[PDB]
DNA sequence: GCTTGACAAAAGTGTTAAATTGTGCTATACTGGGAGCCGTCACGGATGCG
């Protein structure tokens, strides 16, 4: 039973994370693209040594560099409006 | 009372980053084949660099240099 | 001043093709987490352990 149950458990966990891990909800079809981009970038960083450029990633993913830039823009995470800018418990963002 | 110099402060963050890296290595170690497995596949360098960057840019000890005059610096 | 008339130029609908998105599924075996924890310092007052 464990062999079949593991697939479904992993699927449910990943889907729930995709649907509920961000304040601004991104559909699953975009989360998949973002994860693919991240994995490709991580793989490239090891062998290239430098920071991969947008064009190389775009070619490796068979998409235009503008699409890579758009995906990166979508990857932004909102920041908390209650920070400690001031180095003291005096002022927030 | 002892003194933590810059070297020790950086060493602590390196230790934390390597601990996170080791946790990731443990997670990945028992998930793929044992024959065609190489250090590159299961070694993720992101946590250590992330810790190093966080310390320099966020730690209260790492401070914006005072450049009013040579004596200040 | 006040109309009529002949025409481009935009405001509106119809229908398709396309892009986006919401669900479902994948069969070796896998079966209890991990961050802890750092000099006030005094003051009352409630709690709970024996």
């Amino acid at each position: 039973f464990s062999t079949y149950a593991t697939w479904w458990i992993r699927q449910a966990i990943t889907r729930a994370m995709a649907d509920q891990a961000r304040t601004i909800r991104i559909p699953v079809h975009m989360v998949e693209v973002i994860n693919k981009l991240g994995r490709i970038q991580r793989e490239l960083l090891q062998d290239l040594g430098r920071e991969p450029t947008p064009e190389e990633l775009a070619k490796e993913m068979d998409i235009t560099p503008e699409k890579v830039l758009e995906i990166q823009q979508y990857a932004r995470e909102p920041i908390s409006l209650d920070q400690t800018i001031g180095d003291e418990g005096d002022s927030q963002l | 009372r002892r003194l933590r110099t810059v070297g020790e402060l950086i060493q602590n963050q390196i230790r934390v980053g390597l601990s996170r890296m080791e946790r990731v290595v443990r997670e990945r170690m028992t998930t793929q084949d044992v024959e065609a497995i190489t250090p590159q596949t299961l070694i993720n360098i992101r946590p250590v660099v992330a810790a190093i960057k966080e310390f320099f840019g966020t730690s209260q000890l790492s401070q914006f240099m005072d450049q009013n005059n040579p004596l200040s610096g």
